[PDB]
């Protein structure tokens, strides 16, 4: 979470896990709501996925906050800061004069 | 009569407002599915009496389609913005050179 | 006949492993937790543990918890960033169960008071009609 | 799964169909693509897959929106990508009547526009692309109505659903371009001017956000940007 | 730039700047009606 770009990649990598958890839970719920001994296995496997989805979502929001912070920190660097490091001012001053 | 601390507080609130619709949509679907999951885990979930879900197996495919669409949308969104940032960085380096 | 809605599987309350034991022995346990938090390195890993603690905390719900959050935040001010405040700001909205108890608890704690203005739903705290009018104008401008 | 392969087939079919057309880039920069140049099959949303009719019935409009977005994105990442993007951006205008909710084209159209404004490499490309957006202004001014507006009347507001985020975003871009102030090539000033003029022409003169409320401008210095000082 | 006797446009810019600003200052001082508007504008963005 050093810069805008890395924070963005990390947010995406968390989104992926959240998505796969959601898809598994939707599949299990569609199986359970389908028109025994299968529904018991479904309702048994459910809570493990439940207390994984919450972790994924919490982490996702944390990264979203962090990347908003990083972007806003990046946007304050003005042009003079980036331009203070130029090597030879002499040629530049000659040019402008 | 408003003091200084209150003014600084409202200033920091305005300086951080963001409106990102795909993200809010994805998180909305996350909430709308985890509420139903937790309700079914409770066992007295509903018969669509309250406004938390509908167990009807005729809208489950709607939930899956919406999940896929919103996930893809948010994915494309963060992809676009990171590409735009890389492009701005490249152009700044070019003009500095 | 929509569903049996009969649930044979069940889970007992053996959770809160990191926030373990009785809340009894309160100050010794609280100082131990603060010391353990300050101990950890590799900030990332810290965040992980925090999640557990915080959700465990919201299992219970109070003023003692608010004082504990005060100690945690104040200990975190020594460093540059503020991770505890952001993680409370998310894990307050993320869980399934909630109420206005969160509004009151946030109204009580003054340390992360500005972090709450930053990210969460803080329309409540900034209640001075002058403040909200200034807010509408500053936003629209 | 089903939807992913559906989208892949659809994007392939779209790429082929749009590669078929002959319209050159400079021809479309100034003249709108007429409706005749496309078969009524491509319109009305009767396309190649047409197999998940019951499955894809759930959300129809959104599907076209996301597949068009992905098309624009993958083509943009030129004189060819710009051509495909412009053709898609005109297609979404021409296919309005067939949509389920005809008004919903507005928030769709603008949406795509924003995306492509983001993907342009450098202000050179932005100035090469702008004559398009200056050609089809009168399409922006109708937020939801499907019939053209009388020349000189706009129905856009600062806080309405279409502009609620777009004005915020374009003001962000303007602020960032203003913030450089040292490393600004003339291309940058030309770009900022084009943008401010576009936005100022969109909203009417009278809107609450089209005339400043008494802000006396600081940063008026005319120095040689900390060179030869 | 300013004292050349052959390029007079810079002096025209300076004179124009003075005239604009003095116009505003005079209206501010004398009118006592725009003063209320500018006071309101300064206040609303910053009550202090």
């Amino acid at each position: 979470g050093r810069t805008y770009f890395e924070s963005l990649c990390e947010e995406e990598q968390s989104l992926q896990e959240s998505q796969t958890h959601l898809l598994n839970i939707l599949d299990i719920l569609s199986v359970l709501a389908d028109p025994d001994d299968l529904l018991t296995e479904s309702l048994k496997k459910l809570p493990d996925l439940h207390r994984e989805l919450i972790n994924s979502s919490i982490r996702l929001r944390y990264d979203k906050y962090q990347t908003r912070e990083a972007q806003l920190l990046e946007d304050t660097k003005t042009g003079r800061d980036v331009a203070a490091g130029v090597q030879n001012p002499k040629s530049i001053s000659e040019y402008y004069s | 009569p408003l003091s200084q601390k209150q003014i600084d507080q409202v200033r920091t609130k305005v300086h951080y407002s963001e409106v990102d619709t795909p993200f809010n949509k994805y998180l909305d679907i996350l909430g709308k599915v985890t509420k139903l999951t937790g309700s079914i885990i409770n066992g007295t979930l509903s018969n669509d009496d309250s406004k938390i879900e509908k167990l009807t197996e005729q809208n489950i495919s709607q939930l899956k389609e919406s999940a896929h669409l919103r996930f893809l949308d948010l994915q494309s969104s963060i992809d676009t913005k990171k590409v735009a940032d890389e492009n701005w960085e490249t152009c700044q380096q070019e003009t500095l050179a | 006949a929509l569903s049996q809605k009969v649930i044979p599987p069940a889970s007992p309350s053996q959770a809160s492993i990191l926030t373990e034991e009785v809340i009894r022995n309160w100050p010794e346990r609280s100082k131990t937790l603060c010391s353990d938090f300050t101990a950890l390195e590799s900030n990332d890993e810290k965040e992980d543990w925090l999640r557990t603690l915080f959700i465990e905390l919201f299992d219970f719900i109070d003023v003692a918890s608010f004082t504990n959050e005060l100690v945690n935040h104040e200990r975190q001010v020594s460093q540059a960033s503020i991770v505890g405040k952001m993680f409370i700001a998310v894990s307050s909205t993320v869980p399934n169960i909630n109420d206005l108890t969160t509004i009151s608890l946030c109204k009580l704690i003054p340390s992360l008071h500005e972090e709450l203005f930053k990210f969460s739903w803080i329309s409540s705290k900034l209640l001075n009609k002058e403040q909200t009018t200034l807010l509408r104008h500053l936003l629209k401008k | 799964s089903n939807t992913e392969e559906l989208i892949q087939n659809s994007i392939g079919f779209l790429q082929k169909t749009f590669k078929a057309l002959p319209v050159s880039f400079d021809s479309i920069r100034h003249e709108p693509l007429p409706s005749s140049m496309l078969h009524a099959s491509v319109l009305n949303f009767e396309w190649e897959p047409l197999e998940k009719n019951i499955s894809a019935i759930h959300d129809r409009d959104s599907l076209i929106d996301i597949i068009l977005k992905r098309f624009i994105i993958d083509s943009m990442t030129l004189e060819k990508g710009l051509l495909n993007s412009c053709i898609g951006l005109d297609f979404v205008y021409n296919s309005r009547f067939n949509r389920s909710n005809p008004a919903s084209w507005g928030n769709t159209f603008f949406e795509l526009f924003s995306t492509i404004i983001d993907l342009l490499n450098s202000p050179s490309t932005f100035l090469k692309f702008w004559p398009y957006a200056e050609s089809r202004i009168e399409w922006f001014k109708m937020n939801t109505s499907v019939e053209p507006v009388s020349l000189g009347e706009s129905n856009l507001i600062s806080y309405k659903q279409p502009l609620y985020e777009k004005l915020r975003h374009w003001n962000d871009i303007l602020a960032k371009l203003e913030n450089n102030d040292i490393l600004n090539t003339v291309k940058h000033y030309n770009m900022k001017y084009k943008l401010e003029n576009f936005l100022s022409e969109l909203l009417p003169i009278n809107e609450e956000s089209n005339f400043n409320r008494s802000a006396s401008i600081s940063a008026l210095q005319e120095s040689d940007n900390e060179w030869n000082r | 730039q300013l004292t050349q006797e052959d390029d007079d446009y810079y002096r025209k810019q300076f004179i124009l700047q003075l005239c604009f600003t003095t116009n505003l200052i005079r209206n501010l001082i004398s009118s006592d009606e725009t003063r209320n508007f500018y006071k309101s504008c300064y206040l609303r963005e910053n009550p202090l």
